[PDB]
RNA sequence: UUGACAUAUGAACGAGAAACCCUAUCCUUAACGGGAUGGUACUGACUUUCAUACAGGUGCUGCAUGGCUGUCGUCAGCUC
């Protein structure tokens, strides 16, 4: 068949129905794959603590949500 | 329900993951099948996503039934290590023997 | 589900009475001498807090 | 003749952690008498309740297995059944082999041959 | 007397420790059982006397004094370290701690020497006749038999014969008749032989399901069937493995139903 | 040792009440009907007073029930074939007197009188032995032929305006279902049941 | 490598397991069951100041197919030597005044206890009371004749039959409703002349023989209905009625053949305990006939002449009586001389063997003395503790005082808080004799026990050695 | 916020209502939860709701302890 992968990217069940209406607000699911459809948008992705800001372009397609909030602060030895 | 209190969270979990065991296998099957059309693949993952997370199998881990305790827990007996070795060293365990070979 | 399993003394009253009365005397030890939980609503820095 | 059993027979197999030649008066009656080897559980746990791993106790769990053969017929089968059925064999799960033959009837397929 | 009243009698009674209260309360119940309007009452009266817990709170003191007073003191033990071969050999001078069919009829066959109990050769004779009576019998006979209750039959239709007790007769004269002229391993039947396995698992504790309990197997040999060259080959290769070329042997084994009986259907289907 | 005497004799005195009484009661009634009245008493006495040589042959009757009527004890009989046509079994009635001759000869019976007595009574007292063996052995079977029937006829009902693989889903599902021995067979028709459903939703 | 357990080195040999079970697919439930009961059973009465208490050396458990037996071993309560016709308050408030195809399966479980499950014990007295009471005249001549050999024949006495039935519906056609109704439940093929092989015990009149033959051809032949020609040669059909009643005569003999019976009594050997209260029960038998004479004729009796001159059901009166004698036993509460530690004993078997699913049996053997194993002698140092009245010498001094000669040597140690005074824990060891616990051989017995005290833990070991 | 969980006491509702449960359904929550719609079964020495004794604490003290363990040490010593 013209699939390469036979599973389907996972998107949580808040952005089955509502879809890009969930997308202009704040967002803790790190763990959904942003579509193309999603392109335009702009989402603000919990990393543990604060709400990171993130705009949506094309070459985010296909990434995790949590690819694009940092988790940890790059640190430095004084 | 059962009594030891640091147990009562997996005992919940347990009890909710034999509640929704039959519709997690149901949308899983739906899901496995690559014939059927593609709405009803997506409304079955959807129903899918919606089960409760504490209902899932994997949430749930094997914890000694006198202690509590969550780490070295045999499966055959039921209780973390030191319950075994104080029930062992006893008498009490049915066929455990000291291995001397 | 079968994991947790269920405890046979349940089914004598007795022992029960026997742990709820040894309950209730360390409750009682406590309260005699002013050392019991507070009353709830009313913690202790709480109480500095309405002070 | 010492030769295997291979009819009508009701097989015991005996499983214990325990000889059941410590306690053989609780047999049943048996024609051949035959001990599958012991197999054993090994099971090593931390002596301290906290940080000492080197030193470890070890126990085990060994598997005792004796099978008994009975010779019978097919008339008597179900009047020993009946009492096989009441056994207390002492520290024991036993299990009960039938072997019984009956005979196949070819009226509904002895036309397609 | 209505139940409210009733009531009072029966509260009155329990917990006064006097013998006042009963004749109120029969004369209450015998004048219900009188009008008999109250009669889906007196049911669930006695439901709750006889179901209904009550106050057996036993003392420490009746208890211990009533443990000792009913068991006579050990006098062969001495310590507690060889209990479980004191029990077990308590179990072991039991001769009749596990009864097979050889003591058992033992004890049937010297409960009838002493005139308690008869010898069953009647019933077995009446049940040789009740299952195989077909074996029993010459094959003339039996359509002398049939030919006679069919002329039976024949006149008895007709309803002039009166043929209530006529017939009866006949039958009777016919069957004395046949009397004077008559009196004076592998497995049974025909076909090829089947051979069956079963499996029974005895677990303690009350719970006998066990995983081994429902499995089923068949075998038989092949060149019993009578089957050709190419329907043999056919049965080969419809079966595969399941079939052993060495010993001629055909094994069907069934576990996917619940019970032994369903498998045991199964294997033969 | 005059108080145990004496206040056993005051509490036994005061149970029974006046002897008088009984005496009088028993002249005025009738002596076979007292005599009817007494074996009531002691057809009462042998379940109202509890015994211990009672209790003792009920725990061996619960035992022997235990045993005998145990449903993973079953086997068929050694010298038959599977009844592969499931055929209906014939009435108890039927049954009993399917076996007259034998039962006649091994239990007694003098005339048809005493046998027609003996089947009434055991044909009153076999609905609290169903009642037993429903206790002992458990609600039914239901066969592994009706079972399979049931699940390809739940399929059947998948709403007829579903494609066909929806419908190949579903017959694939039962023949999946129908070997599995895992499943309890409520699991396996509210499986079939709960897919009809979810197919229902979206094919009214 | 530290100082072992003197019974695990020791457990193959020279001692055995208090529990002796084997499974493979239930080890679980089992060895749960082991350690939940054992727990429980010794927190089972405990010793007041006027009672010795009940204290557990040894519980033996053994479980089989359905039926598990329970060994208690106790010590006799040391003690130096030289009412239920009036009770009121133990029966109180009286209330009540004013999908056929798709069934479901049997529930399984493999770990735990089952549910709560209502009895069967009513319908099982209502069968054995209604049915098969054994008064009726059949039996009387064949218990006569038992007598008569029993008082009379020596060969009654070295027989099976006189050792097993005496240990120093008639019941035929029950068993094939039994038989019917387990067979049809489960879709079994039921045919009812292959259970009258359970009838029968193997181990001229061929004219009679020819009869029953041809009368069982005329009844296999035939049921053909549909045609009253026929039907009317079906009102004389009785040919196999003359087949029924051929083999009928008097009878002198009662069954105690038929193998189904005779396991019922097998059961009830090993069952009946060491207890009964049946002297108490006729005693009560005889004067609750005196108690109820007594209460009915009181001139009261205008009811009752009313009742015998309604119509002939004058025995509807039973009824009544029957409401009566539950009224007076209730208002008393346990039976009359019934002993209270065969009540507890009772009470306990009634939810183990609903719990269990399994018919416990719990029986219990009374010691001479606490030495007799290190369990009983940490239990009775934990009780000496609890409450304050002597100190750690005076308590081994008592126990060396009175050590029987088994003992071969002793050991007691404690630990904690052992003065008042002080601080700082610390470890007093006191030892009698001799206490080799390298010696594999030899027979050494160990049991800890803790104490609760207003300042922590106190611990107590306490090795025995018995030869 | 009497709590996820236990017992006791006192009020209030309920003679079959409600909570509870399900082969459950739908909407809304990031999620737990929250809100509606069906069906089954039970409740009077009993269910629920409220109130307060409380429940709960992987918080501290191993220098207050029991139990268990490492080490000197499989060294040949330590005692009466
Ligand atoms: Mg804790
Ligand atoms: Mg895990
Ligand atoms: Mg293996
Ligand atoms: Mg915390
Ligand atoms: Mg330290
Ligand atoms: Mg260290």
């Amino acid at each position: 068949m013209s699939r390469s992968v036979w599973k389907d990217p996972f998107v949580d069940a808040f952005l089955m129905k509502k879809k890009n209406a969930a997308l202009n607000r704040k967002i803790w699911s790190r763990r959904s794959t942003i579509l193309p459809e999603y392109v335009d948008s702009a989402v603000r992705i919990y990393n543990g603590k604060t709400h990171v800001r993130c705009k949506i372009t094309e070459g985010k397609v296909g990434h995790k949500f949590g690819e694009f909030a940092f988790t940890r602060k790059v640190k430095k030895h004084a | 329900e059962q009594g030891v209190k640091r147990n009562s969270a997996d005992h919940r979990r347990r009890l909710l993951a034999a509640r929704f065991e039959l519709r997690r296998k149901l949308y899983k099957a739906f899901c496995k099948d690559p014939e059927l059309p593609s709405e009803m693949r997506e409304k079955n993952r959807y129903k899918l996503s919606k089960l409760p997370r504490n209902s899932a199998f994997t949430r749930i881990r094997n914890r000694c039934v006198f202690t509590g305790r969550s780490r070295s827990v045999t499966e055959l007996f039921r209780m973390s290590r030191i319950c075994f070795r104080g029930l062992a060293n006893k008498g009490e365990l049915v066929g455990i023997k000291k291995s001397s070979w | 589900a079968e994991w947790y399993p269920y405890d046979i003394k349940n089914e004598d009253p007795n022992v029960l009475a026997r742990e709820e009365k040894e309950r209730l005397s360390k409750l009682e030890m406590l309260k005699r001498r002013n050392k019991g939980p507070p009353q709830k609503g009313h913690g202790r820095r709480a109480a500095k807090r309405n002070k | 003749s010492t030769s295997k059993i291979k009819g009508t027979r009701i097989c015991i197999a005996i499983r214990s952690f325990d000889n059941p030649e410590k306690e053989a008066w609780c047999l049943p009656p048996h024609s051949r008498y035959a001990a599958m080897p012991d197999t054993r559980t090994l099971y090593t746990v931390l002596r301290s309740p906290h940080v000492d791993k080197k030193s470890r106790e070890q126990f085990e769990m060994r598997f005792k297995k004796r099978f008994l053969v009975i010779k019978a017929q097919s008339h008597e089968l179900s009047n020993k059944l009946f009492w096989l059925k009441r056994y207390r064999i002492l520290g024991a799960q036993y299990e009960l082999q039938f072997h019984c033959k009956t005979r196949l009837d070819m009226s509904p397929v002895l036309g397609s041959k | 007397v209505g139940n409210k009243e009733l009531k009072a009698r029966i509260e009155k009674y329990f917990n006064e420790g006097n013998e006042d209260a009963l004749p109120g309360i029969i004369e209450a119940l015998l004048q219900r059982r009188l009008a008999d309007k109250h009669a889906d009452t007196d049911d669930e009266v006695m439901d709750s006397l006889q179901n209904q817990p009550f106050k057996d709170d036993v003392k420490d003191e009746d208890f211990e004094s009533d443990f000792e007073e009913a068991h006579s003191t050990d006098d062969e033990l001495e310590d507690l370290y060889n209990s479980p071969e004191y029990v077990k050999k308590k179990m072991q001078n039991n001769e009749f701690f596990n009864m097979d069919e050889k003591k058992w009829d033992v004890i049937v066959r010297d409960g009838i020497r002493h005139g308690i109990l008869k010898d069953t050769k009647e019933c077995e004779e009446i049940l040789e006749d009740m299952l195989h009576w077909d074996k029993l019998l010459p094959d003339d006979l039996k359509k002398k038999v049939e030919a006679k209750f069919n002329e039976l039959g024949d006149m008895c239709e007709r309803g002039e014969i009166e043929p209530e007790a006529a017939y009866e007769l006949f039958k009777e004269f016919e069957d004395e008749m046949v009397i004077q002229y008559g009196d004076q391993d592998d497995p049974p039947g025909k076909g090829p032989i089947l051979r069956w396995q079963s499996r029974i698992v005895f677990a303690p504790g009350g719970d006998a399901w066990h995983p081994k309990n429902r499995k089923v197997k068949l075998s038989v040999t092949v060149k019993e069937l009578g089957l050709s060259k190419h329907q043999a080959r056919r049965l080969r290769e419809l079966v595969g493995k399941r079939y052993d070329s060495g010993k001629d042997e055909l094994t069907i084994t069934s576990e996917r139903f619940e019970h032994r009986e369903e498998n045991r259907k199964d294997c033969l289907r | 040792d005059k108080k145990e005497e004496e206040a056993e004799q005051e509490a036994l005195s005061v149970f029974v009440g006046d002897n008088a009484d009984g005496e009088k009661f028993a002249k005025k009634m009738g002596d076979e009907i007292m005599a009817k009245l007494a074996e009531g008493y002691e057809d009462i006495c042998e379940r109202a007073l509890p015994s211990t040589a009672h209790d003792a042959l009920v725990d061996a009757y619960d035992t022997n029930l235990m045993i005998e009527c145990e449903p993973e004890y079953l086997m068929p009989d050694f010298g038959s074939n599977p009844d592969i046509d499931e055929k209906p079994p014939m009435p108890l009635r039927e049954c009993l007197e399917k076996v007259k001759p034998f039962i006649v000869a091994l239990e007694g019976i003098k005339d048809q009188e005493e046998w027609e007595e003996a089947i009434g009574e055991a044909m009153a007292e076999a609905p609290r032995m169903k009642e037993i063996v429903d206790h002992y052995s458990g609600p039914d079977r239901v066969t592994a032929k009706k079972q399979n029937e049931e699940l390809d006829r739940i399929a059947t009902t998948v709403p007829q305006s579903a494609p066909d693989s929806v419908k190949r889903f579903a017959d694939r599902v039962a023949l999946s279902l129908k070997s599995n021995p895992g499943w309890g067979f409520d699991k396996k028709y509210q499986f079939m049941d709960k897919l009809v459903l979810e197919v229902s939703q979206n094919y009214k | 490598a530290r100082k072992g357990n003197p019974i695990s080195v020791r457990l193959g040999k020279n001692r055995s397991s208090d529990s002796s079970w084997f499974s493979d697919y239930y080890y679980g439930k089992f060895v749960y069951q082991d350690v939940n009961l054992r727990s429980y059973f010794g927190s089972i009465r405990p010793p007041t100041r006027l009672t010795f208490g009940f204290r557990l050396g040894r519980c033996i458990i053994l479980h089989f197919p359905k039926r598990t037996f329970i060994h208690f071993f106790l010590p006799r309560r040391p003690r130096r030597l030289k009412r239920w016709w009036t009770t009121f308050g133990k029966a109180g408030p009286i209330g009540c005044l004013r999908n056929e195809i798709r069934g479901w399966p049997k529930k399984k479980q493999r770990y735990g206890y089952h549910d709560r499950s209502p009895s069967i014990k009513k319908n099982l007295s209502k069968l054995l009371r209604i049915s098969g009471a054994f008064k009726h005249p059949k039996y009387a001549g064949v218990v006569n004749d038992i007598a008569f050999l029993i008082e009379n024949d020596d060969s009654f006495k070295k027989t099976k039959l006189f050792k097993f039935f005496f240990p120093k519906v008639r019941p035929s056609l029950n068993f094939l409703v039994m038989q019917y109704f387990f067979n049809t439940k489960n879709q079994m093929n039921f045919d009812p002349v292959v259970v009258l092989n359970h009838f029968v015990a193997p181990g001229r009149s061929l004219q009679k023989r020819i009869r029953s033959r041809i009368a069982f051809f005329v009844e296999s032949l035939t049921s053909e209905k549909k045609c009253l020609a026929e039907a009317k040669n079906r009102l004389t059909h009785f040919i196999r009625l003359a087949n029924d009643l051929r083999f009928a005569g008097t009878t002198k003999t009662t069954i105690s053949l038929f193998p189904f019976f005779g396991a019922t009594f097998f059961f009830l050997r090993d069952g009946v305990g060491v207890y009964n209260n049946l002297d108490a029960r006729e005693q009560l038998l005889n004067q609750l006939r005196v108690k109820c004479w007594n209460l009915l004729g009181k001139d009261k009796v205008m009811e009752l002449i009313e009742k015998f001159k309604n119509l002939g059901g004058i025995e509807e009166l039973i009824k009544v009586i029957d409401m009566m004698i539950e009224i007076i036993l209730r208002k008393r509460g346990i039976p009359y001389r019934y002993n209270s530690y065969f009540y507890e004993v009772k009470k306990m078997r009634s939810f183990l063997s609903n719990r269990t699913n399994t018919k416990t049996l719990i029986e219990s053997v009374k010691i001479k003395s606490v030495y007799q194993s290190a369990s009983l002698i940490a239990q009775d140092i934990s009780f000496q503790l609890k409450n304050k009245r002597r100190s750690f010498h005076s308590i081994f001094a008592k126990i060396v005082k009175e050590i029987p000669k088994r003992v071969e040597g002793i050991r007691i140690c404690f630990s904690g808080r052992l003065k008042d005074a002080a601080e700082k824990a610390q470890t007093k060891c006191y030892k009698h004799r001799k206490t080799s616990c390298n010696v594999f051989n030899q027979k050494i017995d160990y049991a800890p026990v803790e104490v609760s005290t207003r300042y922590g833990i106190l611990g107590v070991k306490v090795w025995i050695s018995y030869s």
